[PDB]
């Protein structure tokens, strides 16, 4: 799933 | 810039960063990898305000450090660590395509045994060991043993997922809905002989597998994703950065 760049 | 209109405006300057990759294999019996490779894309979803430079940088010194063979970017990166400069189109795009053969992550192991019983039954147990961190899930994983046309019939034991013996296709295929890095699963299975030309033995087809992992397989990880923007007041911390990996399996198979 997406996660937060950074 | 012939890929990105000028006045382009965003209250909410988000971009969403895709590592798709296939990560195909081929092993012996014995286990030595006679083949492996990665082939991989990179896709950039951004809705950033302006006419940004934005920097992609990735691991690729070549810990955390992966060797790329080769690649092929979009028009709108500029050649010249030393990484990747763009402005890149509003909206999806393909930014950059790859390849990689080393230090490859195997996400999974396959140890098939096959055990002849006269010339009325085959026995098969099949495990898969999933290599990789016990957080992350795999997901939509199936397991494909070859049955001989000489098949009957044939009888499987599975604690997890569901498996079905596919006559039309000639094998059992063992599905699974998602499981955990770092585990062991096994499969059972009988397989009832027909009487056959004698001569003729049968040649194993590998055992082949296909799954979803979260984590691209060559290794890659995004580092940053800064975004300048030198006329418009948003900075690169205003930007709302997501990174997502979805690896595959492409050819993945196993010799018996």
């Amino acid at each position: 799933d997406y996660q937060r760049l950074n | 810039i012939g890929w990105r209109r000028e006045g382009i405006k965003y209250r909410r300057n988000e971009l969403f960063l895709d590592v798709l990759e296939s990560v195909n294999l081929l092993m012996s019996p014995q286990g030595q990898v006679l083949s492996a490779h990665v082939s991989g894309r990179v896709v950039m979803k951004s809705y950033l305000s302006g006419m940004p430079e934005c920097k992609f940088g990735m691991n690729d010194k070549i810990k955390q450090s992966i060797a790329i063979d080769d690649c092929t970017f979009h028009q709108c990166v500029r050649l010249s660590e030393r990484s990747i400069s763009f402005i890149p189109p509003d909206g999806e795009f393909e930014l950059m395509r790859y390849r990689t053969t080393k230090d490859i992550i195997l996400p999974f192991r396959v140890i098939p045994l096959v055990r002849e019983v006269g010339r009325t039954k085959l026995e098969v147990k099949v495990v898969i060991k999933s290599n990789f961190k016990p957080s992350l899930l795999a997901q939509k994983i199936e397991v494909r043993i070859p049955t001989p046309l000489n098949t009957s019939g044939v009888q499987v034991i599975c604690m997890k997922g569901k498996a079905k013996y596919k006559a039309s296709e000639n094998a059992i295929v063992w599905k699974i809905k998602r499981m955990a890095g770092m585990k062991e699963s096994q499969i059972s299975a009988e397989i009832e002989l027909l009487p056959t030309n004698d001569k003729k033995k049968w040649a194993r087809p590998p055992i082949s597998m296909n799954f979803e992992v979260p984590f691209a397989p060559s290794g890659l990880k995004v580092r940053y994703l800064k975004v300048f923007e030198p006329k418009l007041n948003y900075s690169d911390h205003d930007v709302i950065k997501w990174v997502r990996y979805i690896g595959r399996s492409g050819i993945y198979e196993t010799r018996c």
